[PDB]
RNA sequence: CCUGGUCCACCCGUGACGCUGAGGCGCGAAAGCGUGGGGAGCAAACCGGAUUAGAUACCCGGGUAGUCCACGCCCUAAACGAUGCGCGCUAGGUCUCUGGGUCUCCUGGGGGCCGAAGCUAACGCGUUAAGCGCGCCGCCUGGGGAGUACGGCCGCAAGGC
RNA sequence: CGUGUAGGCGGCCUGGGGCGUCCCAUGUGAAAGACCACGGCUCAACCGUGGGGGAGCGUGGGAUACGCUCAGGCUAGACG
């Protein structure tokens, strides 16, 4: 049941764009692209569940991130069907390593979010209405995910690596567990739990995102259909 | 809260229309004296600022400076940038001969019995960067036929 | 055309760990054989097996390193962190035995070549004996 | 027409016969020199014209050696990759020249760019290394004095070492 | 910039010698100084006794991995 999905249309993907490191994980080159072993690929997950199961049922925090069109939303659905953070948008720098600075941000959202529905509103000439409403929507526009919990997470998964590797150093200098998805576009060594798959089309995000968002839960109950994928999917 | 004595001080200085802006630097050292110490390097506006920072850096860097009587487990040389550094344990009771850089670092870090000697550049900075280094690559006896498994 | 084919080995190995590596493959020799003997039996390597590439023999040489790290640059700790040869071929560096080197505080091994077999810097100290300082290994 | 080097393929032959290389020897851009030809264009020098405080210059009109050839000298240089030669070893990517194959591919030599690891004071280097190693030759040891002096050797001289 | 003289440097295997090299034994390495002890002058400096070391070099014996040399073979460097 998990052979058959993946290898359903969810893997071999970057074409000699690759990166020698990541060779321990292929197992040839099919019409010019790479196509990346998936039997290595399970034990692979396996031990990468491994984790985040001993740690979904020991209640710790994980960080979402994906910032690439073809893994936005797809991202934004899994992650508050978790209740878990996350970052949509453009993942600005600094926010795990000064976190106490991108925070100060956050204890600003909701400044705004109480003086939203109150009685000061009557006031304030129409300057700082459009003001306090734009700072309002765009400090919402990038940290709808990135509230949640005001504490360094215990770990951080992740689309493409080397995409976003930006993250990886912040989560790296501060000791946090690294566990992503990358593809041949991406250096394994520097990532602690390895997700090894395609990375662009938007199905293989879901079978992956998917099962380990259920495989969060499955270790706190409460066990359903998998979520909103299929719109215009494809 | 640990020790905290500073290396030396400098002031700096950057060229702008209309004269010389300037900024002040920091070294500090610091250390409990079992076998922990840390560098850090600060910069700002004012001397009693940089100062300050540069205790914060010094304690978000240490290493576990392994001693074996108050001295060192082996012989090191260590070379960052253009400057050479030479560690030789002493046996016990000889005192922690070297200069300002490698000493202070070396009393705050527990140690009582050490030969060393500055070669190549002299510069303070990159003593400190030196040595910090050598000791981030002891190894004990353990450690080592710990790696000799198999 | 090498002309010290010890230095080249160690020199192979010195790069392949570098990168980490499962094994690399000197060309053979009996006494290149002599001298790995004594890097495995005092635990810097797997081992290493005869082999050949088309006629040639060679040794596969299986490396060793340390365990993972945390932080940044996670490669591991090396096992062989360094090695490099003392006596050369331009200047054959021989000793005494009372002058016999103690590398790195008994921490590492100063391989030897001596009258009765290839010792170190410990095993021939016992047996009493010198000879050419092969090299250096920690 | 005469001749050098050089790469590829077949694994056929010899069986370490190798690498480097003080001195020696040869070659060595331009200019320059000797003897003898040659002379269109260009052009040190030199003559004029402007400009200019002046203009032994830059711009313009002329113009001789020279630039060319044969034979003989001279032997210098930013003679530059400012990177001695030989060998082994340490990710790949890209385009380019030229070999070979059961040719959308692989492999061998060569020339470029970006770049792991590593080096580096930094700039940068990076299988065409400035990486990691062995061999052998040359060379550096603060600036000016000075590549000067003296001596020596070479050169017809200029001058060179 | 080449070519090359002397010189330096020398791939894999097997055996003979043992020159380098390594070990043991012994002669030599004066004393004074130095250095560790112990005392002699009130301490000390100076001074005595005793011990312990000293590379080298000669002599005898032994080992043979590496270097050298003689010998037999190989084809991966080199050449054809
Ligand atoms: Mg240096
Ligand atoms: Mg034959
Ligand atoms: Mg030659
Ligand atoms: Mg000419
Ligand atoms: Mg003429
Ligand atoms: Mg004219
Ligand atoms: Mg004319
Ligand atoms: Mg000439
Ligand atoms: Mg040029
Ligand atoms: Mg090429
Ligand atoms: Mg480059
Ligand atoms: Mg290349
Ligand atoms: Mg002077
Ligand atoms: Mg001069
Ligand atoms: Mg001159
Ligand atoms: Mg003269
Ligand atoms: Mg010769
Ligand atoms: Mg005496």
């Amino acid at each position: 049941v998990k052979e058959l999905l993946e290898a359903g249309v969810h893997f071999g993907h970057e074409r000699k764009r690759w990166n020698p490191k990541f060779a321990r994980y292929i197992y040839a080159e099919r019409n010019g692209i790479h196509i990346i072993d998936l039997q290595k690929t399970m034990e692979e997950l396996e031990r990468t569940f491994r984790f985040i199961e001993d740690l979904a049922m020991r209640g710790g925090t994980i960080l979402f991130v994906g910032t690439k069109k073809q893994a936005q939303d797809i991202v934004r659905m899994e992650a508050e069907r978790a209740g878990m953070p996350y970052v949509n948008q453009r993942w600005l720098g600094g926010m795990l390593t000064n976190f106490k600075t991108i925070s100060q941000r956050v204890h600003r959202l909701e400044e705004l979010e109480a003086l939203f529905a109150s009685p000061e509103i009557e006031e304030r000439p129409k300057k700082e209405q459009v003001r306090l409403k734009h700072e309002l929507e765009r400090l919402q526009k990038y940290l709808s995910g990135f509230r949640l919990l005001k504490r360094l997470p215990d770990a951080i998964f992740v689309v493409d690596p080397t995409k976003e590797a930006i993250a990886v150093r912040e989560a790296r200098k501060l000791f946090i567990p690294v566990i992503a998805l990358a593809d041949t576009d991406s250096d394994p060594d520097l990532v602690d739990y390895i997700i090894p798959g395609n990375d662009d089309a938007i199905r293989s995000i879901q079978l992956i995102l998917s099962r380990a968002v259920d495989l969060i839960i499955q270790a706190r109950g409460g066990v359903v259909e998998p979520s909103p994928s299929y719109a215009l999917v494809q | 809260d640990f020790e905290e004595k500073m290396i030396l001080i400098r002031r700096t200085a950057r060229m702008q229309a209309g004269g010389r802006r300037f900024r002040f630097g920091a070294l500090v050292v610091v250390g409990d004296r079992q076998g922990r110490v840390g560098l850090g390097f600060g910069k700002a506006p004012e001397v009693p600022l940089a100062v300050q920072k540069a205790g914060y850096y010094a304690r978000r860097n240490m290493v576990e400076v392994p001693l074996q009587n108050g001295t060192i487990p082996h012989e090191i040389e260590v070379e960052f940038g253009a400057s050479k550094i030479v560690l030789k344990p002493a046996a016990p009771g000889t005192g922690v001969i070297a200069g300002a850089v490698p000493r202070a670092i070396l009393e705050l870090a527990g140690v009582t019995d050490i030969l060393t000697k500055e070669l190549g550049s002299r510069n303070p900075i990159n003593i400190a960067y030196a040595t910090m280094e050598a000791l981030r690559q002891l190894r004990t006896k353990a450690d080592v036929e710990r790696l000799r498994k198999g | 055309m090498l002309t010290d084919p010890i230095a080249d080995m160690l020199t192979r190995i010195r790069n392949a760990t570098r990168v980490y590596k499962e094994s690399t493959d000197v060309p053979a020799s009996r006494f290149k054989e002599e001298i790995l003997r004594i890097l495995a039996r005092e635990g810097f390597i797997k081992g290493y097996e005869r082999v050949d590439v088309d006629g040639k023999p060679y040794l596969r040489v299986y490396l060793k390193y340390g365990p993972r790290r945390q932080g940044p640059d996670p490669r591991p700790e090396q096992v062989i962190h360094h090695i490099r040869r003392i006596s050369k071929p331009g200047r054959r560096v021989y000793v005494g035995v009372k002058e016999i080197p103690r590398v790195r505080r008994g921490l590492g091994i100063a391989i030897l070549s001596t009258s009765k077999g290839v010792l170190t810097d410990r095993e021939a100290r016992k047996l009493g004996v010198g000879g050419e300082l092969i090299c250096e290994v920690w």
